[PDB]
RNA sequence: UUAUCCAUUUAUAGGGAUGAAUU
RNA sequence: GAGAACUUUGAAGACUGAAGUGGAGAAGGGUUUCUUGUCAACUGUGAUUGAACAAGAGUUAGCCGCUCCUAAGGGAUAGCUGAAAAGUGUUUAAAGGGGUCCCCGUCUCAAAAGGGAAACAGGUUGAUAUUCCUGUGCCAAUAGUAUUAUGAGUUAGAUGGUAACAUAUAUAUAAAUGAACUCCUUUACAUAGGCUUUACACUCGGGGUGCGUUUUCUUUGCACUUUACCUUUAUAACAAACCUUGGAAUCAAUUUACUUGGAGAAGAGGUUCGUUGAACUCAAUUCAAAAAUUUGUUUUGUAGCAAUAGUAAUUCGUAAUUAUCCGAAGUGGUAAGGACUAUCCUUGAAAAAAGGAGGGAACGGCUUUGUGCUUUGCUACUCUUAAUACUUGUAUGAGCGUACCAACAACCGCAUCAGGUCUCCAAGGUUAACAGCCUCUGGUUAAAUAGAAAAAAGUAGGUAAGGGAAGUCGGCAAAAUAGAUCCGUAACUUCGGGAAAAGGAUUGGCUCUGAGGACAUUAAUGUUAACUCAGAACUGAAACGGACAAGGGGAAUCCGACUGUUUAAUUAAAACAUAGCAUUGUGAAAAGCCACAACUGGUAUUAACACAAUGUGAUUUCUGCCCAGUGCUUUG
RNA sequence: UCUGAUGGAGGAUCGAGUUGAUACUGACGUGCAAAUCGUUCAUUUCAAUCACGUUUAGGGGCGAAAGACUAAUCGAAAAG
């Protein structure tokens, strides 16, 4: 199984032929959007702390 | 059940004390017998 | 036969009124001198959901006069009181929403809820959610005033029993259709075993006078006397008039 | 982008039931579900909380109210006849 | 149990009449570290020491009068 | 995997039986019933958590000190402060309007 | 209104002009 | 052992496959439990076995439960009925408690899953373990007097913070006066959805120890590497709420989601609770800088419990010695908590018990006059914990259950019956998955029988050329794809659907490519993690959802609108229900409907937007004529 | 008005388990069984399922109605 894993690591089991779950049951778009969300609010949040963008234009962001 | 009520318990070790043979000694001069599988108390 | 199921519901056993989470019987304050002759303001401190019934209640806490105190009282609570505000019950209570005045205090054309039928029963007309009476007259004399009720009967009561200024609320409640047979069920959960019906023209002779038949029919005239004993009393009783009304 | 062309909030309840008789929840689920002036606090804020019961969520305070509106046509007048004196 | 960790609480403690027993703990720890635990009517109470001649000290001082119990 | 079973003789997953798994110093994987989460004491008035007061179940309150069962102020541990600050202010200036409304009465 | 009947309550003041408030 | 397919031991081949013949319980059973014998009968074959027979033994609690509380409700009292038997249960009740006159007040039973004072770990037996042993704790109770000692307060009730609020650390945070009368809080509560934190679970890599493989390969495969309750556990961290300051439109802060603000936002600084329970230099300790005691730097300790226990090893007479028990992470399975959002013509118990507050009734001590009050002369005095001594009747901890089964032969089905029978724990691989299939721990290899042979016939399955429903009442039965991704999808429609319509393509392995994050330095350079998609070569008997798992579709007609329910054991439907619609009665305790022998009661904790009695049966479009007959009903 | 996300409604869908019982009118029908076994099928957020407690008792109860159920007994239970 150790074997397995680091062959699905460089990505060598994952074919369409190897998938019996949906698209949302094998990596969930609500967990997708969120972590992309947060990323995007962290990366605003460091932004306006380190003054690199007015406060405004934050929110627009 | 594990949980029993006194008097009930009493009443388990009597029905148990009832079972036992007549003695030897008695022979040397019974019926209301029961096995815990076949007849039940049903009290 | 036998026993039909409109004889059975007498008998009470499990046709009793669901009432386990009823917050208390809805009566209005206990006739006392202060009502009598004057106003005692009660501050409602919680307006709550009794659920067998569709009108919210309101809790009222009042000071106690006779002994250093407060004594809670559950009224009917009519549209627009809220939280927090002061309602006047007496003789001299000003006539606004919410306060509790004699009838013939009231001038005519008033909106009255809770009304008392006869004085000092603490509330019996009137408590249904959206309904209100009307006082539509008082007597030349005093003593006595009349009222249209929501049935729209006139009823004729003496002039010092109570009644609280407004509508009661939740009001429209019948305008929205329950659309499933699942909200009919949790409706008559909390008020009675009285659903579903299941027709009498589809049971058996033995149990409804209805039932029997290679059809599914009446067979007799569903309209039965006044006077028909209980076991035969099951159709539009004393009907004085049958079919679709026109006016 | 829109999502039900005139269906609206009784998507919910799909095919079943009457047009009609979904049309006639709408309606009223619209002001059921709606957010009305709380006028001790100026902020419409003040929604349904259980049949006749009105809470704002800023006052906290709660009034007597319709089964699906804040108000209802009768008592407002009632209420406008009592004020007129 | 109670770990106590200035002196004269423990000295305290230990002359107080409830106290009936003292434990001595030494163990290695990478120097031995040890430590004294005296047995009272409520609760246990632990001094840790890491000093060799502070805790060769300590219950020298302490009177004779109460038991001692070597666990080692 | 070591499973395990309920030791207090309720054997069913009410509120009172929540339960919560671990590891002994012998390696044994037991089990423990956790106390049920007392709600927070609030104020009489507008029936908020009051502050500076723990929140524990009656029977451990009785066992609780009285320092962090009240608050020193007034009404401390029944009113929250805002409700006291409020009801001061107001008994004060009801009185106060009382006391113009007779002096311009005459 | 005294028989009789009904209602309410802690049988709790003779008739006219969103603080508490008890010793 | 007289006797062995079914007793025991070893070896092998297999099974159950954490949704288990695995561990714990409830109901029910009642000694079936354990040990030692033992085989007349029973253990549908054998039997040396056994739940059989016989003799003994075995069940240890202040902390687990009952016991207490109240619920649906039951019984009883007062009355009132009734020949009584019985029926109802405050309907003319003078019906225990508290303070010191007044206040409150039917009794009792009903939960081994609701509420609820308090326990953990290790070990121990043939059979009991949160019950025994060892150690460490916790809860409740503890009378009167007098001594000590602990603390506070006092020349009659303390103090800090602007505030949110905080403060008693005595062995032990025990004491922060407080009467009557009050007012609150906790107990104490639904469902759905996601987000998040923690513990447990699983997993990856490193170090150590032991074992295994070793024809060949293998810095390798496996196992152990642990840490309970308790210490307001101290702290740390975080979601929230609140306080101070501040003063917001170019609106801003902010969530996955929306939430919030001149009724005071952001920012800055704080307070508290709740999560958790050694986190964080946490505590002690070493070194420099601040002053008549603060900030920075090191060592120790699994924070105490705690290593003394446990585990895995190496030895030594056969009871002792020794060494390890520590360096980092990932997945999200289970559980709980948090802060939220949403739903209801549904709003989702009570009491015992506990707490907080408002109020301000009473007031030092030694001695003394007169009749508890004014009085004279002096002051160091009041509560709170603990111990001791003496009085007090003997001044700690009642009683009951605790074995075993829980079905697989211990229960109910007449039985050792393929049936029925409530709850908790829930590993690895594949995978969407607690599915199916295989596996580790644990359990088993047993089933009212075995051996041999192997035809007919039966039963449970497979496969069949060519044809493809010609069979048959009828495609009954079987077959046909059926996962996922991409594409495409009609009539009709209540505009929501129909829809997985129909119908196409692809799918393995291997080698690659691309995309999607987090962490620091003075715009630029390094460290490091998930599996998730997309694309390309190559490859093979063109095969790849390879086993497992897994829709047949379409054109229409009839009925019922739908979800739902039903003739337990021949009928599941078109029957019933249903929302919708319509009609009828009733304004009340001299009402409607209904129960009762009477008394009295149900609806009713109700009041026309209600209750009761009917018919029809979603929506759409409609619902025509007849009051002669029979009903019902209205006036006199 | 249109488009993309977000969101997570519904007596929504598939589907194990549960709760049932459509068909084979399969097996069995001197059964394992006085209703079972196999495959197939229906059902799983709600008018949902289960347990214990509690109420309703025989010309009575209870019935989403089949004269169904009321201890293998029901167009009037069982016992004397």
């Amino acid at each position: 199984v150790r074997l397995y894993k680091l062959a699905k690591r460089k990505g060598r089991h994952m074919g369409i032929g190897k998938r019996k779950g949906t698209k949302n049951a094998r990596t969930n778009q609500k967990t997708l959007w969120i972590k992309r969300q947060r990323v995007l609010r962290r990366l605003l949040k460091r932004l306006r702390d380190s003054k690199k963008v007015d406060r405004h234009l934050y929110h627009s962001f | 059940g594990s949980i029993k009520r006194f008097r009930l318990k009493q009443r388990l070790g009597k029905c148990r004390r009832q079972n036992r043979p007549v003695p030897h000694w008695y022979r040397l001069k019974n019926t209301k017998r029961r096995h815990w599988r076949r007849t039940k108390l049903g009290l | 036969g036998r026993v039909i199921r409109g004889q059975r519901k007498g008998r009470g056993s499990i046709f009793k009124s669901h009432n386990h989470h009823r917050k208390g019987a809805a009566k209005l304050r206990h006739l006392d001198y202060c009502e009598k002759k004057g106003y005692i303001k009660g501050l409602v401190k919680d307006i709550i959901h009794d659920p067998g019934r569709g009108a919210p209640l309101a809790k009222v806490i009042f000071k106690r006069t006779e002994k250093y105190g407060k004594k809670e009282e559950l009224i009917i609570a009519s549209e627009g009181m809220f939280t927090g505000q002061y309602i006047s019950c007496g003789t001299k209570a000003p006539l606004s929403v919410g306060n509790i005045l004699p009838i013939g205090k009231m001038p005519e054309g008033t909106l009255i809820c809770n009304l008392e039928h006869r004085t000092g029963n603490r509330g019996t007309l009137v408590k249904a959610s959206g309904c209100y009476a009307t006082v539509v007259g008082q007597s030349e004399d005093g003593k006595k005033t009349k009222v249209r009720l929501p049935s729209g009967a006139k009823k004729t009561i003496d002039a010092k029993a109570r009644a609280m200024v407004g509508v009661v609320g939740a009001g429209g409640r019948i305008d929205k259709p329950i659309l499933k047979a699942g909200v009919a069920h949790h409706k008559y959960r909390v008020k009675r075993n009285c659903w579903p019906k299941v027709r009498g023209v589809a049971m058996n002779p033995v149990e409804h006078p209805h039932g029997g038949g290679n059809h599914q029919h009446i067979g007799h005239p569903s309209t039965v006397s006044r006077s028909a004993p209980a076991g035969q009393k099951v159709g539009l009783i004393a009907a004085r008039r049958t079919g679709l009304l026109r006016g | 982008s829109r999502r039900t062309k005139k269906v609206g909030l009784t998507g919910k309840y799909g095919t079943r039931y009457g047009s009609s008789l979904r049309k006639q929840i709408k309606k009223i689920e619209l002001m059921q579900h709606a957010k009305y002036l709380c006028t001790f606090c100026g902020k419409t804020a003040t929604k349904r909380t259980c049949v006749g019961i009105w809470k704002c969520k800023k006052c906290k305070r709660k009034v007597c109210g319709g089964a699906w509106s804040l108000t209802t046509p009768a008592a407002v007048a009632a209420k406008s006849t009592i004020i007129r004196l | 149990p109670k770990q106590i960790t200035d002196i004269r609480k423990f000295l305290k403690i230990s002359r107080k009449p409830d106290t009936t027993a003292v434990i001595i703990m030494k163990k290695k720890s990478k120097t031995v570290i040890t430590k004294l635990k005296l047995r009272t009517k409520k609760y246990l109470y632990t001094m840790v020491f890491a000093d060799r001649k502070k805790a060769e000290r300590i219950e020298n001082s302490l009177l004779p009068s109460l038991k001692r119990i070597y666990y080692p | 995997a070591q499973r395990v079973h309920y030791r207090r003789h309720n054997h069913y997953n009410t509120k009172s039986n929540k339960v919560r798994p671990v590891r002994t110093p012998g390696g044994k994987l037991t089990i423990h019933v956790v106390k049920k989460k007392a709600g927070k004491p609030k104020c009489a008035d507008c029936k908020t958590a009051i502050q500076g007061v723990k929140a524990l179940r009656p029977a451990d309150n009785y066992r609780a000190r009285r320092k962090n069962r009240t608050v020193a102020r007034a009404y401390g541990g029944s009113i929250c402060a805002r409700c006291i600050r409020e009801r001061i202010m107001r008994a004060f200036l009801f009185e106060e309007q009382k006391c113009v409304r007779q002096v311009l009465k005459e």
